[PDB]
């Protein structure tokens, strides 16, 4: 029987979207004259301390300045005789001591010597040249030395004005105005679920999922490297299988009908994605 | 129709049955005789059951 | 306090308490780990069923209600893997294999 | 032809830029850097996180179908026969991966 | 065989069909043996949100049940407040950055619609910028009376200590 | 995964060694049994070679693997380490 | 009196497990007896090698594993392994 | 680098002892090497087994001695075991 491969259509296929760098240094100082002719207590720099994607902008706009990883990396060169030390989008994900201020699974901030520098390229790409208040996003029930750490780096390495530590979906709550309801948000660490009574969280009575994103991404690599078993000849990277989960993946309705019938035969060249490599 | 949710004895008599569906579930509150027919059907926790409110 | 031996805690009949024992006076490390006894005991209790089963039923094969060496011998030298692991082992009383060649045959 | 890529890594840097916010008066200090167990320990809120008590349904870790029944040897849910075959021929050290990537590993100490 | 089809492979396994596809086997080429194929990892990975403790083994509740554990456990068992179904369900609305899948909202009005009572006025939505309302938020909020009523000054940090917290209405409890 | 590969040890190698063996006549059914047998030793000492590798949790097969495995298989290497 | 150790009540338990209804000759049982001593000396020496391999002074659960794949064939080694995970596994939760 | 040592230095006195003119490339030299840790495991071997056979925990001269006369056959015994004798006489000659 040649029929079931004889009439079957030449695959549709979709490349690897890797996380890599884009061609831009904006030197962005735009925005400090624009900061500087309002009227005070009307200016203040606004930092998402998000653990995807820390984002930092001025209040009176509308989209971020900045969108970067918490990803550093510092380098020495004896052939050069130099220490290099970029950090944020400017690391190409050749060369690769990527080590990230966030903890691998926990939106808790415990790699300070990360934070410091991805706050210095955070004021220096705003662009810093001398005290604005922050307003700065934190995790549910966040823990005190985390908190006591950020807050002394805050005052004693910049030097600032003051500083607030808000709940980033409570924000995001407050913004969609809504006064009563149920916020679950699931975010890149844990899936928070926080009932809010008349614009006040009850977070005596939250509940935080612990999966996330990134357990999307790393549980995506796990059942890729048990898939194909006998060696793939590739790098798997955490970040790829992230954009496989980003445009793949989608929460079936009825999921034990949907699932036992799935690898039938009739009609699995439509539900099948199909990935290349180089 | 619907799945049980809980039985649970009010008065020390009736017996409130919560009756889950696939749209939501819902109170009722039994006679002290035909829980006594629901009780010689072996019905414990989570049984899908048919009460015919009338008869 | 009500002590209960490290055997029945690991659900094996070799004492487990007597095999750490001689792995610390047996000149064998300086340390011992806790988990090396009760595998160590595993193992060697494994061991032990395998043969006792095999030589049980050359046993009752000869219609003999007690293991002789005899019976020892049957069960090792036919089991391939036994066989390799005792290849250098020569069992007292326990005679061959009986297997005549071909060529040996009546014509 | 490695000119444009050895601007680019000089571009991009912040020792090329002198930092002039940075207060030089302060000093970090070495005992940061720790993990969730060591905060815990330090203060011995994110302890709002539940288990459930309900009737699992348990499907098949080595494809994703509904899998009814395991093993003896390897505790794996498994579909069918074919399954049950790359199960009982597949090479040392996968068959404690598949639990690794359901949890419950309990790999030895 | 052959005698009994006169007179008269990969196509029936279903591991091939799950790694490989409908299509025949790699005959080990360039851009043939350098492909991953995806079926059920679609609809498994985003599956752990609802059902964690049986696909990927974290030994906790999932989100159908966590809302419904919060909505009809606990909201009613708490004093202070008038309505537990009446107003908690007028907008459970969705935020966070990883929500935009196909069908992620319908999976939840279906959950709640199966734990909650028959009636309830059940409407579940989503934010409007997902993965930048939470920036938003604090802009608009950054320059009012309250959040000047909740600022934390230099020597307010240098008298209070570090742990110091303004209870605020969206920030955590005090300490 | 490559292909094939046990045809590697060609037949004037195996020639060569039979000639250092001191083999005057060799038959033509003996170069693919000499190809099992030397399959048969190259797996029972790579095995316990990995195995060693594993044991110290390394993905790189050192020499002194291979000479630990040969000790312990009855065979003693000089010139590798041990 | 001096005591002398020895395998035999073990071994003996083992048999009436694996087999309620047969015995064991004298000779038997010390030939079962100095097995179960070679094997201990095979498989802790191979452990102690392994341990001063890679300049470790503790013999753990581990070393004694890869001395019993080392050490036994095929499939005798797989179950030993099995028997011995399970016990171990059971130790470490009964405390 | 860790200071990696072996039995180089003495094995090229004892070859300029034996043969002032005669020289050794890099592989034989590790062969040598080679062949003096094993002998000396073996040595000290069947001397740990044989200090474990009589109960005694020490491995004195005497253990040695008669590890080599186990080990080396024949005359290869004599000799090395009459320049051992010598060498733990000279020992508590100056001690
Ligand atoms: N179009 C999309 N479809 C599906 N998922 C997406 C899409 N775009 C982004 N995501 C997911 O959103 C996640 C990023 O979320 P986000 O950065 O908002 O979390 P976060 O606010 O940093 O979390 P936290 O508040 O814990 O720091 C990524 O894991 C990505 O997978």
């Amino acid at each position: 029987r040649d029929e079931p491969w004889k009439r079957l259509p030449p695959p549709t296929v979709y490349p690897v979207k890797e996380a890599r760098f884009e061609k831009y240094i904006p030197p962005q100082l735009d925005g400090r004259e624009r900061a500087l002719a309002q009227p005070p207590g009307q200016v203040a720099i606004v930092i998402d301390n998000g653990s995807h994607s820390v984002r930092a902008g001025w209040n009176f706009e509308d989209k971020p300045r900045l969108a970067i990883p918490p990803i550093m990396s510092k380098y020495r060169d004896r052939k050069m005789g130099k220490t290099f030390s970029f950090a944020g989008s400017d690391c190409y994900a050749a060369r690769s001591h990527i080590r990230n201020a966030f903890e691998a699974g926990t939106g808790i901030v415990s790699n300070w010597d990360v934070m410091e520098h991805v706050l210095d390229y955070v004021f220096v790409k705003l662009g810093m040249n001398e005290d604005m208040p922050i307003v700065m996003t934190e995790a549910v029930a966040n823990l005190p030395y985390s908190r006591k750490s950020m807050s002394e780096i805050i005052f004693e390495c910049y030097g600032a004005p003051s500083l607030v530590y808000g709940i980033d979906s409570l924000f995001s709550f407050r913004h969609n105005q809504g006064q009563t309801g149920l916020v679950v948000s699931s975010s890149y660490s844990a899936t928070h679920v926080i009932p809010v009574y008349n614009r006040k969280a009850l977070l005596s009575q939250a509940i935080r999922l612990n999966w996330g994103g990134w357990h999307m991404a790393e549980y995506m690599l796990k059942l890729l490297k048990l898939k194909y078993y006998t060696g793939f000849p590739g790098k798997l990277n955490s970040s790829q299988t992230e954009h496989m989960v980003r445009d793949f993946c989608y929460v079936s309705l009825d999921y034990d009908r949907e699932l036992a019938g799935y690898l039938d035969w009739t009609g699995l060249e439509d539900r099948e994605r199909i990935v290349q490599y180089p | 129709e619907g799945e049980v949710t809980e039985m649970t004895p009010e008065e020390a008599s009736t017996l409130l049955i919560g009756l889950k569906s696939a749209r939501g579930q819902k109170k009722l509150r039994l006679d002290p005789s035909i829980y006594e027919a629901i009780q010689k059907e072996r019905v414990q926790v989570g049984d899908v059951i048919y009460i015919e409110t009338n008869t | 306090a009500k002590a209960k031996t490290r055997s029945s805690r690991a659900g094996l009949q070799f004492p487990v308490g007597r095999v750490h024992r001689l792995l610390r006076k047996g000149n064998y490390a300086e340390r011992v780990g806790a988990g090396a006894p009760v595998y160590l005991a595993a193992v060697l209790e494994y061991l032990t069923a395998e043969i006792l089963e095999l030589a049980g039923n050359a046993a009752r094969d000869n219609k003999k209600t007690r293991i002789i060496p005899r019976h020892l011998q049957l069960a090792i030298r036919n089991d391939e893997e036994l066989n390799k692991l005792l290849g250098k082992v020569t069992i007292a009383q326990g005679g061959v294999l009986p297997n005549i060649q071909a060529v040996l045959l009546p014509k | 032809a490695q000119a444009a890529h050895q601007a680019l890594v000089e571009q991009l840097d912040l020792h090329s830029i002198h930092k002039t916010f940075r207060n030089p008066n302060w000093r970090p200090n070495q005992r940061r850097n720790k993990t969730i167990k060591a905060i815990l320990g330090e203060s011995q809120t994110n302890i709002e996180s539940a288990p459930s008590l309900a009737p699992m349904k348990h499907y098949c870790d080595v494809t994703g179908l509904p899998a009814p029944y395991l093993d003896p040897k390897t505790r794996l849910r498994y579909h069918n026969k074919e399954i049950f075959a790359m199960i009982r021929n597949l090479p040392q050290g996968m068959g404690e991966q598949f639990l690794e990537a359901r949890g419950a590993h309990t790999v030895l100490k | 065989x052959x005698x009994x089809x006169x007179x008269x492979d990969w196509s029936k396994s279903l591991l091939h069909a799950f790694r490989y596809g409908p299509r025949p086997f790699d005959p080990s080429s360039q851009a043939e043996t350098h492909r991953v194929h995806l079926n059920v990892e679609r609809i498994r990975v985003p599956e752990v949100l609802f059902q964690p403790a049986a696909i990927a083994g974290v030994d906790q509740a999932g989100l159908v049940e966590i809302a419904g554990d919060i909505l009809c456990q606990r909201l009613p068992s708490l004093p202070g407040i008038q309505d537990a179904p009446d107003a908690f369900l007028r907008d459970v609305f969705l935020t966070g950055g990883n929500t935009l899948f196909q069908n992620f909202d319908e999976r939840l009005r279906q959950g709640l619609m199966a734990l909650l009572p028959v009636g309830a006025p059940l409407r579940v939505r989503r934010a409007q910028d997902a993965i930048l309302d939470a920036w938003r938020g604090a802009a608009g909020w950054a320059c009012t009376e309250e959040a000047k009523a909740a600022w934390i000054t230099r020597e307010e940090y240098l008298e209070k200590g570090g742990e110091y917290i303004k209870e605020h209405d969206l920030g955590n409890a005090f300490a | 995964v490559l292909r094939d590969n046990i045809q590697g040890i060609t037949k004037p190698a195996i020639r060569r060694l039979a000639r250092r063996g001191g083999v005057k006549r060799i038959s033509g059914l003996i170069y693919e049994e000499t190809r099992g047998v030397l399959k048969v030793f190259l797996e029972n000492v790579i095995r316990d070679a990995v195995t060693y590798t594993e044991h110290a949790k390394r993905k790189t097969v050192t020499a002194m693997d291979v000479v630990y495995a040969l000790k312990r298989q009855g065979r003693t290497l000089y010139g590798f380490g041990g | 009196r001096s005591r002398k150790e020895s395998y035999s009540v073990y071994v003996y338990k083992v048999l009436k497990q694996v087999h309620p209804d047969t015995g064991i000759s004298s000779k038997a049982m010390g030939i079962m007896n100095s097995f179960v001593n070679d094997i201990f000396e095979r498989i802790a020496g191979e452990a102690s090698r392994l341990a001063h391999y890679n300049k470790r002074s503790t013999i753990t659960s581990r070393e004694i594993q890869t001395a019993v794949r080392l050490l036994l064939p095929g499939e005798l080694a797989k179950h030993a392994v099995s028997e011995g995970t399970k016990a171990v596994t059971k130790y470490t939760s009964s405390k």
